[PDB]
RNA sequence: CUUUGCGUGUCUAACGCAAGGAAGUUUGAGGCAAUAACAGGUCUGUGAUGCCCUUAGAUGUUCUGGGCUGCACGCGCGCUACACUGAUGCAUCCAACGAGUCCUUGGCCGAUAGGUCUAGGUAAUCUUGUGAGUAUGCAUCGUGAUGGGGAUAGAUUAUUGCAAUUAUUAAUCUUCAACGAGGAAUGCCUAGUAGGCGCAAGUCAGCACGUUGCGCCGAUUACGUCCCUGCCCUUUGUA
C-alpha cells in the first residue's frame, strides 16, 4: 500500500533518468511526508529518506520559519493538490522530474597550484545535484511569495510545474544555466 | 499494649551511611519479628548553587556547579512505641537525623 | 482517490468524549440563545476577555461559545475553579519591545457565567470541598446534545 | 460610491473598514472605534467609503458626548480633565490645542518636565548617552 | 482474561496503552483516534492499523494513557504502544508462531525500540548548549 | 547531451581546502576525473565533456 | 535622634557572617555567605561539585 | 491598486468568469479581477452556495483551492 | 570487549565497512587537571598582610539631601522588528528544572490591576498533574509602511516602601516615528546539536530586554582539509 496523504501511491511510477538513480529513496515508502528518524550519522543515510520528507524538511527557513514541521507538511500537501490540478496525473512523477532537471550540473572549484584563487571546470556528484535541487526549488518559491500576497503552497506548486518544465521562469532553473554559464568559461 | 503503626524518618547526606541503617534496624526488628515492610526510597532532594570561581571580574566568566544529595528513607513497622525504643536508641550512627514517628 | 481507514467498530455516539469540541460548542452556543434561560451581562460592549488581549472578540455570542467552552471542561477534570480557568484560557501577552510572557485571563466575565449555570443548577458548590462540579442535571443537559450533533 | 471623506475635521479616506478607517481620525483608536461602531448600529462588514448621513451624525454625537451612551469613563483620552474637572473625551484638533496648552502650562510652572518639552530631550528619564542620539 | 499493557518512549512522553479482549475499539484518555490534533499526524497514529490490517484489531480493544513530552511526542508514544501492545499481546495467549510475522512487517516498514535522543545539558559561557555568545576583538 | 560515466575507485582528496574529490570513471573506456560533492564507489555520474581528462595529482 | 535609619530590607540591612561583605550574598536556603567567602569553605559544609 | 467593492459591472461578467478557469483560488479572482483578496473569498463562498463550484479537498482554513465545477 | 563476518597492516599495534543490538566516534555530555611561567587581575571578598598615609577642624563612623541614570558624538554584548509559512479574535489540548515559615489554592467584589474573608503546606502529602508557548482547528484582514512595527508623548487607576520627582513596576485610554532584510568588516555552530518558542531559579521590599539551569517544535550541510587564522613535534637558518 504505502500512499502520501493516503490521496497517492508510492507503488508505480518511475525515475526519469539515469543517474540521481537509487540516490532518490523511492521504494517502502510512508504516507505522510514527516519521519523523525536518525539519518545523519553515517554521510550516505541522506538519501535513505523520500524526497517529499526531504523538501517538508529544508522548507523551512530562515531563522524566523526554521521548525514546525507540522506546518511545511500543510503547504506541501496544498502543493501536490495543485500540481495535480495542472497537467494532472501524479504530483510525485512531476517532483521527481523536476529534482531530475533542477540542480547544476558542473560547478567551479577554487584551484590555483599555490598563490593564486583561480577558478576550474568541476563536474557535480549525483547527490548533490539532488542536494542543489530541493534547495533551488525551495529558494525561488519562498522568495517569489516574499512580498506579494500570494500563498507559499503557490509559489511552490508553480514552481515545481515550471522546473519540470524547460520555460526557465523559474529561479532554480535560471541559476542552473547561471552556473553553467561560468563554468563553460572555466573550461 | 495497643496495635499501633509506626514509620521512621532517615535522613543524611551520605549513602553509606544510611545503608547501614537500613540493614541494622531492619535484622533489629527481626530479633523480636515484628511485621516489617522495605524501606521506601524516596526522589532525592538535590540542592545546587551556582556561583562564580573568580574573586573579581577579570578572565573568562566560569562557574562552579555544587550540589549537596538528601535521601529520604521510610522504614515501615506494625508494632507498640515501647517495643521500639530499643531498637533505635542502640546503633545510632555519626551526622544521621532521624526521628520516630507514630502514624 | 478517496480517503482511506477506519476503527474496527462505528464509533459509539453516547457520551460526550466522543464528540469533537469545537463541534459541540457549535450547537449549544445556538441553543443558549433558543432556549433563552442563561441571561445577558450589562457590560458586554467592553471586556476582550483578558488583560493581555490588547482588542475585543470580533464575534458577538463570545460570551455563550465560552460558556458553552467551560461547561463541557467540567466534564474532562471535574475539580475546578476560578483561578483554574483563568490559567486555562491564558495567553502570549505582548509586553513591547521586551521578550514575551504568559499572563492569566479575566476573573469578572470566568465568574459571572458559572453563578448563571448556578441558578438553573447545572453547576455548583462544593461549599466545603474547594472547587466547582456538575450535578446530575447538568451531565443529562450535555449528554442529550451529544447525540444530536453528530445526527 | 464616495472615494474620499472627512469628519470632525480630519480626513477619513475610503478603501477601508469602518472600524479601522474611524482610526484616521486623530484621538481615536481601535478598541472604542468598535464601541463606537456597536452603539452607533452600524455593520462592521461595510465599507468606509459607504457611511450614509445617518451613520456619519450618530458618530460625532458619541465623539463628542460619550458619557451620554454609557461609555463607563476609564475608555476616555483625558480622563479628569484639570480645568473644570470632568470626564471628557478629546477628539481631532481638539487634542492638538490641549497639548499645546498642558505643555506651556508646565513651562510657566517651571517642573523639571517642563524644561525636558523646552530642551527637547527625553522626559521619562531614560538614559540618554547613547540612545536617542541622532535628532 | 486475556491483558498486556504496554509503553512507548519518544523524548520524555510516555504511554501506556492497556489492552483486552472486547469489540474493536482504539482509544486515549477517552477519545477516538479520530481526534488526537493536530489532525495532521492523526493519520500517523492509525500507522499500525494500515499495515497489519483492521480484522486484527477487531478480536481486542486498547486503551492509551498519556502524558510527558508536547504534542508530536504524545503521537509517537501513543503510535509505538499500540504497536507494541498487539506484538505482546500473542507472547501471552494467541500462538507464538504469528509473533515472528507480525513483528517483523512492522520492523520491515523502531516500532518497539524507541529512539533515545534525549536534550544535551547546557553549558556556561554560552546560550545553547554547544552555541557560544560573542567575542569581540578590536 | 550528457553522457553518462561510472565510479570505479576514488583515488584521493585534491586542492586546498580538500573540498573537491579526484574519481577514477568508466564510460557506458576510463579517465580520471574532479567531482563536488560526496562520492562512493559502486556510483554513476553524467558528464558534457566526454574528453577533458584531470590531472592525476 | 540618630546612628539608626530603618535597616530592615536590602543590600545595607544584612551582610557576610564570615568577613562582613554584603556583595555577592548568597540566600539560598539561608546560607547568608558572601561569595568569595562561600566558595572555599564549600566542601567543608558539605557542598561537593561534579559535573 | 486595486478596488474594494463588488463593482457592479463585473458582478455580471463575475458570474461567467470565475468558472471558465482551472485554478479558482485567492490569487485568481484578482488575477481576472483587481480588487483585493477578501472579496475573492467572499465571491467563492458565494459561487459555493448559489452557484456551481466545488472544493478540491473538503477544506482547510487558509488556501482554498477550488477547481471549476465541469458540468 | 570494537563480540561475529569480510577487507585493510612486517597482518604486530590497530583502522574501515556490513550484519546483529537499547547502545559500536573512548556510547553521548561534563567534573578533576601536570611542569614552567606572565612584573595578567584582585590591598574595593576577608580579622591574609609588610610599608606609607591620616587619626578629632577625620580619609574612622553615622544622619538628612543629591550623585553613580547627568548628553554635540564614537565603540561592545543583547531584545523587538520589517510581515500573509503572517498579525488579530475565538476554540482545542501537552512539558521538564526548580522554589516556599514565605508559595498560594477556595468563595465573594472589580473592565483591568488588585483587594477582601476563610484555607492547605516544613513539603513525592499543599500550591501543582504548576492546564507554558512555538503548535493545531475555525473566522475576519489584503499588500497599503496597513490592522506589520510599538518607539516617542499627555492623562488616569492600583501595588512595594519610612520616601517613587530624574517618572521602581503593572494596568486603561490615547499619541502611531525610524525600519521594505541591512555598507565595508566579522562571530557562533556537526544531531535532539543549530535556530525558534516559553518556564524556573540567582541578585530581590519593589524592578530582566541580563546570567545559570530546564524542557518543547526540530531542519539544511560536511564526515574532509592545511588556503586564511592559530597550535604541536622534527630537520634547517639567525647578526
Amino acid at each position: 500500500e504505502a500512499k502520501l496523504f493516503g490521496r497517492w501511491s508510492y507503488d508505480d511510477v518511475n525515475v526519469s533518468d539515469l543517474s540521481l538513480v537509487d540516490y532518490i529513496a523511492v521504494k517502502a515508502c510512508v504516507f505522510v511526508p514527516h519521519t523523525a528518524g536518525r539519518y545523519q550519522k553515517k554521510r550516505f543515510r541522506k538519501a535513505m529518506c523520500p524526497i517529499v520528507e526531504r523538501l517538508v524538511n529544508s522548507m523551512m527557513m530562515h531563522g524566523r520559519n526554521n521548525g514546525k514541521k507540522t506546518l511545511s507538511v500543510r503547504i506541501v500537501r496544498h502543493a501536490f493538490e495543485i500540481i495535480h490540478l495542472m497537467t494532472d496525473k501524479n504530483p510525485i512523477q512531476v517532483f521527481v522530474n523536476a529534482v531530475e532537471n533542477g540542480g547544476p550540473r558542473e560547478d567551479s572549484t577554487r584551484i590555483g597550484s599555490a598563490g593564486v584563487v583561480r577558478r576550474q571546470a568541476v563536474d557535480v556528484s549525483p547527490l548533490r545535484r539532488v542536494n542543489q535541487a530541493i534547495y533551488l526549488i525551495c529558494t525561488g518559491a519562498r522568495l517569489a511569495a516574499f512580498r506579494n500576497i500570494k500563498t507559499i503552497a503557490e509559489c511552490l506548486a508553480d514552481e515545481i510545474m515550471n522546473c519540470a518544465k524547460e520555460s526557465s521562469n523559474a529561479y532554480a532553473i535560471k541559476k542552473k544555466d547561471e552556473i553553467e554559464r561560468v563554468a563553460k568559461a572555466n573550461r | 499494649q495497643r496495635l499501633h503503626r509506626i514509620r521512621i524518618t532517615l535522613t543524611s547526606k551520605d549513602l553509606k551511611s544510611i545503608e547501614r541503617v537500613c540493614t541494622e534496624l531492619i535484622n533489629g526488628a527481626k530479633e523480636k519479628n515484628l511485621q516489617v515492610a522495605g524501606p521506601v526510597r524516596l526522589p532525592v532532594k538535590t540542592l545546587r548553587i551556582t556561583t562564580r570561581k573568580s574573586p573579581c571580574g577579570e578572565g573568562t566568566n566560569t562557574w562552579d556547579r555544587f550540589e549537596l544529595r538528601i535521601y529520604k528513607r521510610l522504614i515501615d513497622l506494625h508494632s507498640p512505641s515501647d517495643v521500639v525504643k530499643q531498637i533505635t536508641s542502640i546503633n545510632i550512627d555519626p551526622g544521621v537525623e532521624v526521628e520516630v514517628t507514630i502514624i | 482517490p478517496a480517503y482511506l481507514y477506519e476503527t474496527p467498530l462505528e464509533t459509539r455516539v453516547h457520551t460526550v468524549k466522543d464528540v469533537k469540541a469545537d463541534a459541540f460548542i457549535a450547537l449549544y452556543a445556538n441553543h443558549l440563545k433558543k432556549r433563552g434561560r442563561f441571561q445577558l451581562p450589562k457590560w458586554i460592549d467592553y471586556v476582550k476577555t483578558a488583560h493581555a488581549k490588547e482588542l475585543a472578540p470580533y464575534d458577538p455570542d463570545w460570551l455563550y461559545i465560552r460558556a458553552a467552552a467551560i461547561l463541557r471542561h467540567l466534564y474532562i477534570r471535574p475539580d475546578c475553579g476560578v483561578g483554574g480557568f483563568r490559567k486555562v484560557f491564558s495567553c502570549r501577552q505582548r509586553r513591547g519591545v521586551r521578550p514575551n510572557h504568559t499572563s492569566k485571563a479575566s476573573g469578572k466575565i470566568i465568574r459571572y457565567i458559572l453563578q448563571q449555570f448556578e441558578e438553573m443548577g447545572l453547576v455548583e458548590s462544593d461549599p466545603e470541598k474547594p472547587g466547582r462540579r456538575l450535578t446530575k442535571n447538568g451531565q443529562r443537559e450535555l449528554d442529550v446534545i451529544a447525540r444530536q450533533c453528530a445526527k | 460610491f464616495q472615494h474620499i471623506l472627512r469628519i470632525l475635521n480630519t480626513n477619513v479616506d475610503g478603501r477601508e473598514k469602518v472600524v479601522v478607517a474611524l482610526t484616521a481620525i486623530r484621538g481615536i483608536g481601535r478598541r472604542v472605534s468598535n464601541l463606537i461602531c456597536k452603539k452607533a448600529d452600524i455593520d462592521t462588514n461595510k465599507r468606509a467609503g459607504e457611511l450614509t448621513a445617518d451613520e456619519i451624525s450618530k458618530v460625532v454625537a458619541i465623539a463628542s458626548t460619550p458619557q451620554q451612551f454609557k461609555i463607563p469613563t476609564w475608555f476616555l483620552n483625558r480622563q479628569k480633565d484639570v480645568k473644570d474637572g470632568k470626564h471628557k473625551h478629546v477628539v481631532a484638533n481638539g487634542l492638538d490645542t490641549v497639548w499645546r496648552e498642558d505643555l506651556e502650562r508646565l513651562k510657566k510652572m517651571r517642573l523639571h518636565r517642563g524644561l525636558r518639552h523646552y530642551w527637547g530631550l527625553k522626559v521619562r528619564g531614560q538614559h540618554t548617552k547613547t540612545t536617542g542620539r541622532h535628532g | 482474561k486475556k491483558r498486556v499493557q504496554t509503553f512507548g518512549r519518544k523524548k520524555n512522553a510516555v504511554a501506556v496503552a492497556l489492552c483486552t479482549q472486547g469489540k474493536g475499539l482504539l482509544r486515549v484518555n477517552g477519545c477516538p483516534l479520530e481526534h488526537l490534533q493536530p489532525e495532521a499526524l492523526k493519520v500517523k497514529a492509525f500507522e499500525p492499523l494500515l499495515l497489519l490490517g483492521k480484522e486484527r484489531f477487531q478480536d481486542v480493544d486498547i486503551r492509551v494513557r498519556v502524558s510527558g513530552g508536547g504534542y508530536v511526542a504524545q503521537i509517537y508514544a501513543i503510535r509505538q504502544a499500540i504497536a507494541k501492545a498487539v506484538v505482546a499481546f500473542n507472547q501471552k495467549y494467541v500462538d507464538e508462531a504469528t509473533k515472528k510475522e507480525v513483528r517483523d512487517i512492522l520492523v520491515a516498514y523502531s516500532l518497539i525500540v524507541a529512539d533515545p535522543r534525549r536534550c544535551e545539558p547546557k553549558k556556561f559561557g554560552g546560550p545553547g548548549a554547544r552555541a557560544r555568545y560573542q567575542k569581540s576583538y578590536r | 547531451q550528457p553522457k553518462l560515466a561510472k565510479v570505479e575507485k576514488v583515488l584521493g582528496r585534491t586542492g586546498s581546502r580538500g573540498g573537491v574529490l579526484q574519481v577514477r570513471v568508466t564510460f557506458m573506456r576510463s579517465l580520471i576525473r574532479n567531482v563536488k560533492g560526496p562520492v562512493r564507489e559502486g556510483d554513476i555520474l553524467a558528464l558534457l565533456e566526454t574528453e577533458r581528462e584531470a590531472r592525476r595529482l | 535622634l540618630f546612628n539608626t535609619r530603618p535597616k530592615k530590607f536590602g543590600p545595607g540591612s544584612r551582610q557576610c557572617r564570615v568577613c562582613f561583605n554584603r556583595h555577592g550574598m548568597v540566600r539560598k536556603y539561608g546560607l547568608m555567605m558572601c561569595r568569595q567567602c562561600f566558595r572555599e569553605r564549600a566542601n567543608q559544609i558539605g557542598f561537593v561539585k561534579y559535573r | 491598486n486595486h478596488s474594494v467593492l463588488f463593482d457592479k459591472a463585473t458582478y455580471d461578467k463575475l458570474l461567467a468568469d470565475i468558472p471558465k478557469a482551472r485554478l479558482i483560488t485567492p490569487h485568481t479572482v484578482c488575477e481576472r479581477l483587481k480588487v483585493n483578496a477578501s472579496l475573492a473569498r467572499q465571491a467563492i463562498r458565494y459561487l459555493k452556495d448559489q452557484g456551481l463550484i466545488k472544493i478540491v479537498g473538503e477544506h482547510h482554513h487558509s488556501q482554498y483551492i477550488y477547481t471549476r465545477n465541469t458540468s
